[PDB]
């Protein structure tokens, strides 16, 4: 049975708003509920965030490559929404009353796809989980205990006779490597900010649904929807209260997601493009001699005839309207098994779509991301994020009764001191408050308070932008005043 | 494109494989008739003979190396038995 | 032996005042916060005499009146303690400083536990503190080399080579006046007995421990950057 | 403020106690009443047992960080006699 009254949630986990409403309150719920999202200091955190070219020109950035995302999830949305409609179906799916936060949750979800990406991006998440696979060595714990354990923990070693304790250091030491930026998202809209949005809101950010503690082979009916982390371990509890918020089964996804990922998957190519032309790379007449030696008669012939600042506001609109319909249509004919979570395919994965897609994504790869500057920042980035992480290491060597007695407040330790008060307030805030539900006595408490200090360290190291992290880098290396 | 945890669960399993004194021969393509990519990888030994070859195909990378790397870690658990 | 020169203690005592006092004045002039948030944290962290007309006769001139009160206040204590226990002082002995339970000791330690609280706490001092740290450190990283030589080796570099360039370079790059403390101090050793070596080990250090020491923090900065080619 | 060497002294001393299978347990404050600072120590072992505590009182920290590595070095001849 379908039925979206079942799954559009505006409860909150704090002072939630309890009894009976009407429509008006429910459509008040969600405007308040955007804006929180639109006024936040995340938002203006992706505004100076590079996509592909470095920061200058009038080259995009996160937040107008978020604005197309919107922009094409909400258009999607009232095409799914009409043709629903039409077929005289709107009443009996619980969604005659409910248009206005469907197309709300959908824009809102699509705007906070790159809330939880560190500087530099993919080369970021690669520096920190090389970094961490270095100093834990999580390859070393799949069996029974060794002798040859290269742990540079000594709390972290599975140490032969106890295996109770052993199944946490496993988890904890694998969670640790596995960094992704959509956890990261979930974590921060959680715990970090505190912006208290609805169960529904909450569940349109949750990507992929595999743990980042997972071990082995996934089950063959979810290949598809655990080929990422989805979230960490610190969060468990919470994403199991949200499934008992929006009845989903393990390793399920919410419904509407399928729109955003459509999104993200449109914008992705043509965008990039543009923006090649604009820097004064190539030219138009080699865009069409590019993409017709690696091929589609009707857009590119109409764009290349039709045209013979205004070229690519023309080749945009034909794409869309060639792309988004089949979209809607992918999402009403298969909408019980979208419906119980369990459709383990994408909506625009062999027909003409496919297609162009590809064109555009194998000549974007050709002729712009093997541009010289791009790959000079790739690597700059890196190396960046690795030496930020050497230099934070001295707070990683202490021990518990030292970082203890050193968040209370030393004379003892001046550097360490000066590094830890350094970090940001809030952080340290979320440390505080994640420690102290701790049970005291438990043999497992240096387990979890490594775990949430390499937490608060990457929380920290994923906080900032390109350019802070970099001043930052030379700041704390003596190569600037 | 590609994650990195994936990748670095891939290059774990080659290099468990290569220190049971194995060889792992990669190859790969892209098939346009089945509009997807094949990724074809031939086991061997010190002394360079086939003993496991097998190909995968699919139109997403991600789940691509994740059946590689099972492929490859179900190959080491019947191999490492002994030999 | 273990003995202390009188007038060291009056020396002493000076420090210890001007310590404080300067350091409250900077927060204000480099706009961190103001006269009235200084007046709440001393009142807090807490005396009526100075305190009490400091604040109401003032309702750049404010700290010319502050000082005038602590030093008609201190230095009276400062004397009579001196004059008091002369005879320990004279002798070399006397084991206690001179303002070391008087409202002296409470209206210092005031001044010293605000600045503390709100100015050594600002992260730019902390962020040049860090900085400095790694200067020194890298600069003796860079000039290690020297120290790794031998004694035949260094010996023939300080009479003159063509074996060791880096290190001629390295040592010509130090000051004219520590190159020739060294020189005298180890002319006069005995080059027969079995301790040379380590009195030569010891006075190489002392060359290195000299040039380090005797940069200004500008130019400590410069040399470090030039020497890792960070800048031409 | 504290001089470095005094405080390298007292981390060498806490390093050759705690390599002596101890536990060293710092704690301190300010006392008012007396007007100075107080400095409390309590030696441990393996299991957490109170073997040897004691606070030291003074109102310069350099010869109050003297004090406490010259117990700590009295304690640690007294007990590596053996165990």
């Amino acid at each position: 049975q379908i039925d979206f009254r079942k799954k559009i949630n505006w409860h909150r986990r704090y002072r939630s708003p309890q009894g009976v409403k009407t429509e008006h309150e429910i459509l008040r719920i969600f405007e308040s509920d955007r804006g929180r999202i639109i006024n936040s200091p995340a938002i203006r955190r992706l505004q100076q965030k590079t996509q592909v070219f470095p920061l200058e020109a009038a080259v995009r950035t996160r937040l107008t490559h978020s604005m197309e995302v919107q922009q094409v999830g909400r258009y999607i949305a009232k095409e799914i929404l009409s043709r629903l409609k039409e077929l005289k179906l709107l009443e009996a799916y619980g969604l005659d009353e409910l248009t206005g936060p469907f197309e709300s949750i959908v824009e809102m979800s699509c705007l906070m796809h790159d809330i939880g990406n560190p500087p530099f991006g993919h080369f970021g998440e690669a520096a920190i989980n090389d970094w961490f696979r270095q100093r834990l060595h999580p390859e070393d714990a799949e069996s029974q205990p060794l002798t040859d354990d290269r742990c540079s923990v000594a709390a972290l070693r599975l140490r032969d006779g106890e295996e109770p304790l052993n199944e946490l250091r496993r988890k904890i030491r694998q969670d640790l490597c596995h960094f992704e930026g959509n956890a990261q998202g979930i974590r921060l809209v959680h715990t970090l900010m505190r912006m208290n949005l609805t169960w529904a809101q909450v569940g349109g950010i949750l990507k992929y649904t595999r743990p980042a503690w997972w071990r082995g082979e996934t089950p063959e009916t979810h290949h598809y929807l655990m080929k990422k982390p989805g979230y960490y371990l610190s969060e468990e509890a919470y994403i199991a209260r949200l499934r008992k918020e929006l009845n989903l089964a393990l390793y399920s996804r919410f419904p509407l997601t399928w729109i955003m990922e459509a999104a993200d998957d449109i914008s992705y190519c043509v965008a990039d493009l543009e923006d090649a032309v604009e820097k004064r790379i190539f030219t138009v007449e080699q865009l069409y001699h590019h993409l017709h030696e690696a091929w589609f008669s009707l857009v590119v012939e109409n764009a290349w005839e039709k045209s013979r600042d205004q070229f690519f506001m023309y080749l945009r609109v034909n794409t869309l309207n060639k792309l988004v319909p089949y979209a809607a249509q992918r999402f009403i004919d298969n909408l019980p098994a979208i419906f119980a979570g369990t459709f383990n395919h994408a909506l625009l994965e062999a027909s003409e779509c496919s297609d162009l897609l590809k064109l555009y994504k194998n000549v974007a790869v050709k002729h712009v991301f093997s541009h010289p500057d791009v790959e000079r920042l790739e690597l700059q980035g890196y190396r960046v994020i690795s030496g930020l992480l050497e230099i934070y290491r001295p707070l990683l060597s202490l021990s518990l009764s030292d970082f203890t007695e050193l968040v209370e407040k030393v004379k003892r330790f001046p550097i360490e001191s000066r590094l830890f008060h350094k970090l940001s307030t809030r952080h340290r805030l979320a440390y505080v408050e994640a420690v102290s539900k701790l049970p005291s006595d438990s043999p497992e408490f240096p387990l979890w308070e490594y775990y949430y200090r390499c937490r608060l360290l990457q929380d920290y190291i994923s906080g900032m932008t390109d350019l802070y992290a970099w001043d930052e880098y030379r700041r704390l290396m003596a190569v600037e005043q | 494109r590609l994650y990195s945890g994936n990748l670095a669960a891939f290059k774990a399993a080659t290099n468990k494989l290569f220190q049971l004194d194995l060889a792992v021969i990669y190859d790969d393509w892209y098939d346009a008739y089945t509009r997807k990519d094949c990724i074809r990888l031939r086991i061997e030994d010190r002394s360079g003979n086939l003993i496991d070859t097998s190909t995968f195909y699919h139109h997403d990378e991600d789940v691509l190396f994740n059946m590689c790397t099972d492929w490859l870690n179900h190959m080491y658990d019947q191999l490492k038995d002994w030999k």
